[PDB]
């Protein structure tokens, strides 16, 4: 556990990239009343295991998803993160992502030599549970939706110096023929994925929740250039509800 | 083709200060706008119309008056996250 | 600024560092003086 | 006639083909090492994330570069100074992303030309020579670690070092111009004099000895088989150079002395590039080239500019514009 | 990624090692001129 | 041309009242900006926060405007945000706090008075005072 | 002693090398020199002392001796504010007084004093062919070097203290009680790698530390000091190494050149030892300084500074280090290993620490941060400061570029001086300094290669 | 395939460089 | 000002200080 562990301790250890562990394996629950909200004061989110589905040259042949190895390096968790867990009338508990480090760029290596980045977040994660729950425990499962902004932010510029809101909107280097390729008109949109975190630990002595998550979400498009590929990301994650 | 925001630029984002896109740099035209009442306007955006930027809680009766003053340069357009994701209307990256 | 007593010498201080240069220079000199044998 | 007094003798023997010694006991598997990896890299080497901002850049040849476009890429600015060896990465893969190569090569190179200066000193200690092409060879050493290790010490990271290619070298130059101004370092205005005037002084030695070469041969076979290797006399008139030079210009500027002379040949590039090798490593810590920016100024105070303002100018061009995705805040101070 | 470390850190220490030591073999004595020292 | 009259010609207020600097006046506000301004203030830029540069239109758009002379002397006094709201006398050199800011300790009135009238002559000698980092 | 090329054989230009076997003049030479040395020790103080004005910060006013007198504890108070100008003028005066003494006795020696000093006395007298005259020699001078550094030490615990930057209340002088006897620690600095996180002995970072390395220092070189006085050196070193009076002046040439890199170092990249209230930032420091500045400012605007990505996906003011420490963004990742006393209150176990960011910066971070970004190590060789493409306003260049730059090209030189006297020793004692004999040419013996 | 011609100059280059050291006409003194 | 005058004036004896050393010792033929 790196709990009094200091800086000095830590540092190039590769301990700041593991999200904290619930050291008491009580397997109690953390009670919640029918219509209030519990905070959520330092949550983590270790990605321990990365896919990404391939795309086949068959239209009919099952897509699958390959291992990938990352490239990046022990820059790959989501940490001091706020937010809040809501229980409605019928029980049903709704975990809602505030702020925090909640993205990661993560670049992961493909068999062939493909090299997939993508924005790993848990930006405005609304996740719901079956209706019913009067606690946490082993049983809570948040399954629901976040964001994914565009891999690269409208300000980048590309290596010809095209962008969004800045840069050239064509081939300059090309000046006939400047205006007939389709990377010129750089885009960013929105997309949406999906994740699921599954409590395994509750700590009721002071709020604390460990569990797994299974997340997937759109890879890198390099502003619209590219069709983006299905990333799934597994993992551990940590929390501190605030009763 | 235009990108999103060349055709934003051709709306009236182009023209005057809009309260759901516009960076924080175009509200120190407006004198008692820079850093406190836009940044309650950045905050609090989106707006359907621009009537509803009177409506911030928390406004004080000096900025309520200071809005109502300044009610003629501002727009509405629909938020572009192109502009909005990642804090561009704090600090997209002019100096 | 020197204490108050000394600041009639402020000119001279400021010249004093330099003097080591001259040094360098002055050997210069006497090989000249003695016919750079 | 022990084992060790044998590999001892075999190591500082003059009858190797190649001479070895203790310092080529280093010199050459560090050389070997840095060699091999260099070409595999600038074959085969992946995309390097230099600026540490996921954005990789191609170096190899078989990632589409030419041979003027390829380089082996300096390691990720997310590094730093850090010490990245292969051991130090979860995978190949990794430390290839990261730009690790760059640092095997640098360092074994550097020890292998610091190995090689003392081998200098060594041979000519086993051959009864006086011992300062060393000394020589010491202005190319300080130059190539002031661009390899300096430089990067002083500004934090093995990213500002020169990468290992001709196009990345170009780079390297043009971006020190806009971030040092060092065309205005009077250090390497030595440098340049040191150059420039090696040159000259070497078309001006070869000149005059081949002006005055003694008749030996037929104007049918080359005038290089007047010489003899190894032959006693000497195979030029020195006095008729002399007399052809001094008369050039004036007859005191003029060197009677070979030695003298040669003494001259080889202190002035020498010194010219320990000049412009400590002018790097001294823009390491951003001691920059002369700023003149607004120097000249009119009685009312309006700026009067100048070539510097111009030079200025340029310098601006390429600053705004380098690793232009990099910089989130207003200034660039490393 | 350990068994390449302890091999480099072997052999470095080695080649260092032949350096220290040659260097401290009577070094001196080993060129064609004078020897006693 | 000569630094004219009317180049050192500059608003003292905001009534239309103006103020006349001498040349002596002028050399000792560029001193005084020179010796304390310029570390964040090099050309009328503000390497600290550029959005509030020390250019024309920007001290024209402060609350209340700063383009004249007591303007600039209380804000100098007594600085604030740039809509006049937050004290920020514990964040911008000031010489109502010598025990934050020695270096400002030792200025007199006629001292701002000057670096407050060369702030103000000194956008009309460069088009480039005022305005990005790198320009 | 011949004063000529005839019979010296040493042109002009080699002059002091008619000095090798004259130890009367020798020594006057050093004795003169060590004047000279103490002569701009003392005049440049008060030269630095009358351009001093005390309410600006040192590092503005190209001062780099005043700054050491004030780590040492003198002149100074809380945040390195100049109480009283006294004890550097008084510095000032002694060096200079005493540079006096040291060149009339250098004089003395060099023009009027026996030429050699070994027909006088056997106890001063030397034969570089000696060996226990020459560790007698480094032993009494080992005793001496042990000597300034328990003054050192004494200066720092019996004798008013240090500057601690470090120091809890803000950085001040203050009293070192509990100095690191503990040698695991004290020889653990010379075991770090000389790399970034680590960075050797350049990473020492508070004073007790400092001052524990000098107790040590001082009981190693007292007892390497009698050790040489009482010895004589053994076969394996008598084998290795070159006895004579220039090859002891190229292990020395080897030494100091090695001693100038490691000084350049330190003032570049150590913010204890070289405060930077008195030497300005490093250049890390102000990199990380202009990243916490627009932090701090861009917060106030009300953005997410966590949930804030860059247009590279990376975080604009915060990202991950390669081991996942939580760093400030931009190019200043590279800085991530920078430690400073503003910076320290907002870093966490983790690194930095977000709830400390948001409720828990002061207005002097605030204000030293602006100061330190604005006071960056970057500057022309005519003392223009910032940016080399800025325009001539702003007079600074930094007192740790000064000395970073200066002490780099000093140990270059040196050690460029080492190659050409360990080289000319080698060839000098093994006879062949002066040219190939032309009978005895060896390569002539020798079989051909091919 | 340009990579193919660019290791081609580049191989002929070194073994050149291999050639000139190893099969050099040798110095003699006659 | 006086100030330049005085430094120039210091500076001027100091630069013919060393000179005048060399000088009596060779017109009068001391041991150079
Ligand atoms: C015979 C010798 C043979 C030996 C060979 C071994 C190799 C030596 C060279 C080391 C290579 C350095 C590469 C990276 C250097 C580096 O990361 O930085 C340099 C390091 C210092 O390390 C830095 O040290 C810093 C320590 O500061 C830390 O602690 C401080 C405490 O105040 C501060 O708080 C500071 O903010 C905080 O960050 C940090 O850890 C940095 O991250 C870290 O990089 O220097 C050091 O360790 C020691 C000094 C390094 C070498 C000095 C220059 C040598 C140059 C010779 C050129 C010759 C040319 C002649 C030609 C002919
Ligand atoms: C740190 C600098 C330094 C020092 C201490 C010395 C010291 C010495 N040199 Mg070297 N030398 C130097 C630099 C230096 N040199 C340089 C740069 C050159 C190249 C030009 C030479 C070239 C050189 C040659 C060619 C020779 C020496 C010799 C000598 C020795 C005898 C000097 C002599 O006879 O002078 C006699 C000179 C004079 C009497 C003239 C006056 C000199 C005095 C010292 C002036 C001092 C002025 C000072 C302001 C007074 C202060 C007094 C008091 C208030 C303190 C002496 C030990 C000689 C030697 O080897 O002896 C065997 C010799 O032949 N030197
Ligand atoms: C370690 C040495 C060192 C360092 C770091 C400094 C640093 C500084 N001094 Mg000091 N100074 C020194 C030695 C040093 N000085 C010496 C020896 C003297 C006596 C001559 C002085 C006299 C002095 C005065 C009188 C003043 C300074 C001032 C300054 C500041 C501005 C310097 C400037 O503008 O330089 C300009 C840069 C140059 C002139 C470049 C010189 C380049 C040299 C000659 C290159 C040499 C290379 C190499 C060694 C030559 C070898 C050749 C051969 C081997 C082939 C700065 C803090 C000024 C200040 O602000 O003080 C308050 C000031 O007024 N210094
Ligand atoms: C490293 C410096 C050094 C060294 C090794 C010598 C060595 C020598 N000197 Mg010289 N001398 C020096 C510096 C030095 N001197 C200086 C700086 C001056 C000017 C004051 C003189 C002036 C001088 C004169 C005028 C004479 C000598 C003589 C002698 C010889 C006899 C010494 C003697 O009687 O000692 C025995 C004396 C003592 C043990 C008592 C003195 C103890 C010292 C002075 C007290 C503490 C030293 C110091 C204050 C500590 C701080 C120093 C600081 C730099 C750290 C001897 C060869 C004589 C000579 O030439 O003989 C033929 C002679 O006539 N010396
Ligand atoms: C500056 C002062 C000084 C000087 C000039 C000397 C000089 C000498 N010492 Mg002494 N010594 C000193 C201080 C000094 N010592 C101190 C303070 C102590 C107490 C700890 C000793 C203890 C001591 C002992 C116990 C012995 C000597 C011996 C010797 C002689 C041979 C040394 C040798 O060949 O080293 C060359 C070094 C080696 C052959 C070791 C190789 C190891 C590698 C090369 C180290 C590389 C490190 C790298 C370059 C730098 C890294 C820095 C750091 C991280 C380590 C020589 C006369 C020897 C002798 O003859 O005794 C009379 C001997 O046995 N010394
Ligand atoms: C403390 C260190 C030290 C000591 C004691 C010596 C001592 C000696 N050296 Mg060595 N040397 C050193 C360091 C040292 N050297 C370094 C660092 C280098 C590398 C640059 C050399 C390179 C060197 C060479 C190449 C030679 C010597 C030689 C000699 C001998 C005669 C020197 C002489 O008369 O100079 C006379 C002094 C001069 C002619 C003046 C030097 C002029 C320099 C370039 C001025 C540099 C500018 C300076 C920074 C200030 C700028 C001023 C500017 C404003 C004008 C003497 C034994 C000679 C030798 O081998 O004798 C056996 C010889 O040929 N030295
Ligand atoms: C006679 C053929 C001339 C070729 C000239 C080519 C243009 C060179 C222009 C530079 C002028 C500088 C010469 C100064 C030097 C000078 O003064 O030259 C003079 C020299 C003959 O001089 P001497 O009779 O004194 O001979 C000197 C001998 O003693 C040799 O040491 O001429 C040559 O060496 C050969 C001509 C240069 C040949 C260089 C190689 C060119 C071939 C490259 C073609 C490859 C392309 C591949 C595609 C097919
Ligand atoms: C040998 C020789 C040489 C050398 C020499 C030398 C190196 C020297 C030296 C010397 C020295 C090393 C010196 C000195 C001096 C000092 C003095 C003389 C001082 C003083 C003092 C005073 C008088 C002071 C005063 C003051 C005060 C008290 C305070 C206030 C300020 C004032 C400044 C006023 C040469 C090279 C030439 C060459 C030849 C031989
Ligand atoms: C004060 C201080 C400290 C401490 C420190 C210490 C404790 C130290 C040390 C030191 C040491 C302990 C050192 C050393 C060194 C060594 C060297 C530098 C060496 C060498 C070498 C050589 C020189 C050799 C050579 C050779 C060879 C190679 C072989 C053959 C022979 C011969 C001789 C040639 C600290 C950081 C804590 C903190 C700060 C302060
Ligand atoms: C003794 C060693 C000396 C160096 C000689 C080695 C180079 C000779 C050529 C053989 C290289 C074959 O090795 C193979 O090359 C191709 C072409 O770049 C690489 O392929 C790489 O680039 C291609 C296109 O540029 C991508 O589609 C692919 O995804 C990527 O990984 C393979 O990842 C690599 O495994
Ligand atoms: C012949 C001259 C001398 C040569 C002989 C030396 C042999 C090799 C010595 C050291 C090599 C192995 O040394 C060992 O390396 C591993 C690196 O994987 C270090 O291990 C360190 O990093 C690894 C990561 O890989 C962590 O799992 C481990 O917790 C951490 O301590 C050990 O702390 C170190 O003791
Ligand atoms: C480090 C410690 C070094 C101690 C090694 C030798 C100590 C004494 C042994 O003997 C010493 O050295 C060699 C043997 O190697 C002898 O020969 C010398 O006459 C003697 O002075
Ligand atoms: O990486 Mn390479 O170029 Ca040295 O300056 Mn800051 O860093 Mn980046 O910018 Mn500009
Ligand atoms: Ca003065
Ligand atoms: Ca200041
Ligand atoms: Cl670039
Ligand atoms: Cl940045
Ligand atoms: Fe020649």
């Amino acid at each position: 556990d790196k709990s009094q562990l200091t800086y000095d301790d830590i540092v190039n250890t590769g301990l700041a990239n593991v999200c904290p562990e619930i050291s008491s394996f009580t397997r109690g629950t953390i009670e919640v009343e029918p219509n209030t909200k519990y905070f959520v004061s330092d949550f983590c989110m270790e990605p321990q295991e990365y896919f990404v589905k391939e795309e086949p040259v068959n239209k009919r042949q099952k897509a699958e998803y390959v291992k990938g190895k990352v490239l990046t390096r022990q820059t790959t968790s989501l940490e001091q993160i706020r937010g809040s867990i809501a229980v409605g009338a019928d029980g049903t508990l709704t975990f809602k992502e505030k702020d925090g480090i909640d993205f990661q760029p993560i670049t992961v290596l493909l068999p062939g030599g493909e090299e997939v980045p993508f924005f790993f977040t848990v930006k405005n994660f609304t996740g719901t549970t079956e209706p019913g729950f009067t606690s946490i425990n082993s049983s809570t499962d948040f399954v629901g939706d976040f964001n994914v902004p565009s891999y690269r932010g409208a300000g980048f510029l590309d290596p010809k110096a095209r962008g969004l809101y800045t840069g050239y909107d064509n081939a300059v280097a090309l000046p006939s023929a400047a205006d007939k390729f389709r990377t010129n008109k750089k885009e960013t949109p929105l997309g949406k994925g999906t994740l699921s975190l599954q409590v395994t630990q509750v700590d009721g002595s002071t709020g604390e929740i460990a569990g797994i998550f299974e997340s997937e979400q759109p890879s890198d498009t390099d502003l619209g250039a590219k069709e983006p590929l299905d990333v799934k990301v597994r993992g551990i994650f940590y929390g501190r509800v605030d009763t | 083709e235009l990108n999103a925001v060349d055709a934003k630029l051709t709306t009236d984002f182009g023209q005057k200060i809009d309260l759901n896109n516009s960076d924080i740099r175009d509200f120190r035209g407006l004198r008692g706008f820079y850093p406190n009442l836009a940044s309650e306007i950045i905050k609090n955006a989106p707006y359907d119309t621009v009537e509803e930027v009177l409506d911030i809680p928390g406004l004080s009766e000096t900025q309520k008056s200071r809005l109502e003053a300044n009610l003629g340069s501002f727009t509405v357009t629909e938020p572009s996250i192109e502009l909005t994701s990642g804090d561009d209307r704090i600090n997209p990256g002019v100096y | 600024k020197l204490p108050e007593a000394y600041q009639i010498f402020d000119p001279l201080v400021d010249v004093l560092p330099v003097i080591p240069l001259f040094f360098l220079a002055l050997a210069f000199v006497w090989q000249a003086a003695v016919g750079f044998k | 006639a022990s084992l060790w007094e044998q590999f001892c003798q075999w190591v500082t023997s003059t009858n190797n083909r190649i001479y070895v010694g203790w310092f080529g006991t280093l010199m050459i598997p560090t050389l070997l090492t840095a060699t091999t990896c260099f070409i595999i890299a600038f074959i085969a080497a992946p995309p390097v994330d230099i600026d540490g901002i996921r954005e990789p850049v191609a170096g190899s040849l078989l990632y589409g570069n030419n041979i003027i476009s390829g380089a082996v890429v300096p390691s990720s600015n997310a590094i730093g100074l850090h010490f990245y060896p292969i051991w130090e990465a979860a995978s190949l893969d990794e430390w290839l992303y990261n730009g690790g190569p760059y640092q095997l090569v640098v360092f074994h190179f550097l020890i292998g030309i610091f190995c090689y200066m003392g081998r200098q000193w060594e041979l000519s200690y086993r051959l009864g020579m006086r011992p300062w092409i060393c000394v020589a060879y010491s202005a190319p050493v300080s130059a190539a670690t002031a661009v390899f290790l300096i430089y990067p010490i002083g500004q934090g990271s093995f990213s500002d070092g020169m990468p290992l290619g001709i196009s990345g070298t170009f780079n390297f130059m043009i971006v020190f111009q806009a971030e040092h101004n060092i065309l205005m370092h009077p250090f390497h205005m030595l440098g340049v004099a040191g150059v420039f005037g090696g040159s000259l002084f070497s078309a001006m030695h070869g000149s005059l000895v081949t002006s005055s070469l003694v008749r030996e041969t037929t104007e049918v076979e080359s005038q290089n088989y007047g010489y003899k290797f190894g032959q006693e006399e000497e195979t030029y008139n020195i006095v008729a150079a002399h007399g052809y030079f001094g008369r050039l210009i004036f007859q005191y500027a003029s060197f009677n002395n070979s030695r003298s002379l040669h003494f001259f040949l080889g202190a002035w590039p020498v010194i010219g590039i320990w000049f412009t090798a400590m002018g790097v490593s001294t823009m390491a810590f951003n001691l920059n080239g002369f700023n003149f920016n607004q120097s000249i100024l009119d009685s009312q105070g309006r700026v009067i500019g100048t070539w510097a303002d111009v030079l200025n100018r340029a310098n601006i061009g390429f600053e705004v514009m380098h690793e232009r995705n990099a910089h989130n805040f207003p200034l660039d101070l490393a | 990624m350990l068994t390449l470390k302890i091999a480099v850190y072997i052999v470095v220490g080695l080649f260092i090692s032949l350096f220290i030591f040659g260097f401290l073999s009577s070094d001196p004595t080993r060129n064609p001129g004078r020897k006693d020292f | 041309v000569e630094l004219t009259e009317s180049t050192r010609t500059i608003p003292l207020d905001e009534a239309g009242g103006t103020t006349t600097l001498t040349a002596r006046q002028f050399t000792n506000g560029q001193k005084i900006f020179v010796d304390t301004c310029t570390q964040c203030h090099l050309q009328g830029k503000t390497k600290t926060n550029n959005n509030v540069s020390l250019g024309l239109a920007d001290l024209a758009g402060a609350e209340p405007r700063r383009d004249n002379v007591l303007a600039l002397v209380e804000f100098l006094k007594n600085p604030k945000s740039y809509d006049g709201e937050d004290d920020y006398s514990e964040l911008h050199p000031n010489i109502s706090r010598p025990d934050i800011y020695p270096e400002m300790r030792n200025y007199t009135e006629d001292d701002i008075f000057d670096v407050a009238g060369y702030t103000l002559i000194a956008p009309k000698l460069d088009e480039r005072w005022g305005g990005t980092i790198y320009f | 002693g011949g004063r000529d090329l005839p019979s010296t054989g040493f042109a002009w230009w080699s002059g002091n090398a008619r000095l090798i076997n004259l130890s009367g003049k020798l020594l006057g030479a050093h004795v003169a020199h060590a004047g000279l040395i103490v002569f701009w020790a003392g005049a440049m103080t008060l030269f630095e002392v009358a351009h001093f004005i005390p309410e600006k910060p040192m590092y503005e006013q190209g001062l780099i001796l005043l700054p050491h007198i004030a780590t040492l504890g003198w002149g100074v108070g809380p945040a390195g504010e100049v109480t009283d100008i006294f004890p550097f003028f008084v510095v000032g005066v002694l060096h200079l007084i005493s540079s006096a003494v040291l060149g009339l006795g250098g004089i003395y020696h060099a023009l009027r004093g026996p030429e050699v000093l070994e027909e006088y006395s056997s106890f001063f007298g030397y034969d570089w062919k000696d060996k226990n005259q020459m560790t007698n020699i480094i032993g009494y001078h080992l005793i001496l070097l042990g000597c300034g550094a328990l003054l050192l030490v004494f200066k720092a615990m019996f004798f008013g203290g240090v500057y601690d930057t470090w120091a809890p209340g803000g950085g001040d002088v203050r009293v070192i009680t509990n100095p690191t006897l503990n040698p695991a620690i004290i020889f653990g600095y010379l075991l770090k790698a000389p790399f970034g996180g680590e960075g050797w002995i350049i990473s020492v970072n508070n004073m007790e530390d400092i001052i524990g390395g000098h107790i040590w220092i001082g009981l190693i070189c007292i007892s390497g000091g009698i050790w040489h006085i009482l010895t004589k050196p053994f076969g394996w070193a008598r084998r290795a190494l070159i006895w004579s009076g220039e090859a002891y002046l190229s292990y020395s040439l080897g030494a100091l050149s090695l001693m100038g890199f490691i000084a350049s170092v330190f003032v570049w990249f150590n913010n204890t030892a070289y405060p930077s209230e008195f030497y300005g930032p490093t250049g890390m420091e102000a990199s990380q300084s202009q990243a916490f500045t627009f932090l701090v400012r861009d917060q106030r605007l009300g953005a997410n500074i966590a949930s804030a990505q860059g247009p590279t996906g990376l975080g604009k003011y915060l990202m991950r280090s390669p081991s996942g420490e939580i760093i400030f963004g931009g190019e200043t990742m590279r800085f991530w290993d920078f430690r400073g006393p503003w910076l320290e209150p907002l870093r966490g176990p983790n690194g930095l620490d977000l709830d400390k960011l948001r409720n828990d910066i002061q207005p002097w971070q605030v204000r030293r941060a602006a100061e330190y970004m604005t006071h960056a190590p970057l500057g022309s060789l005519n003392s223009v400061g910032g940016v080399i493409t800025d325009v001539n306003s702003f007079n600074y260049v930094s007192p740790r570029a000064w000395l970073a730059t200066s002490h780099f090209v000093l140990g270059f030189f040196f050690l460029v001086g080492h190659l050409w006297h360990a080289g000319r020793a080698r060839a000098a004692a093994a006879g062949f300094e002066k040219g190939i004999d032309r009978e005895t040419e060896p390569t002539l013996f020798m079989p051909d290669l091919d | 395939m340009e990579s193919v011609a660019y290791i081609l100059v580049l191989t002929m280059a070194l073994a050149v460089l291999f050639f000139a050291i190893a099969f050099r006409e040798p110095p003699r003194i006659e | 000002n006086l100030e330049p005058i005085f430094q120039l004036t210091f500076l001027g004896l100091i630069v013919l200080a060393g000179p005048a050393v060399v000088f009596v010792l060779a017109f009068r033929g001391g041991d150079l």
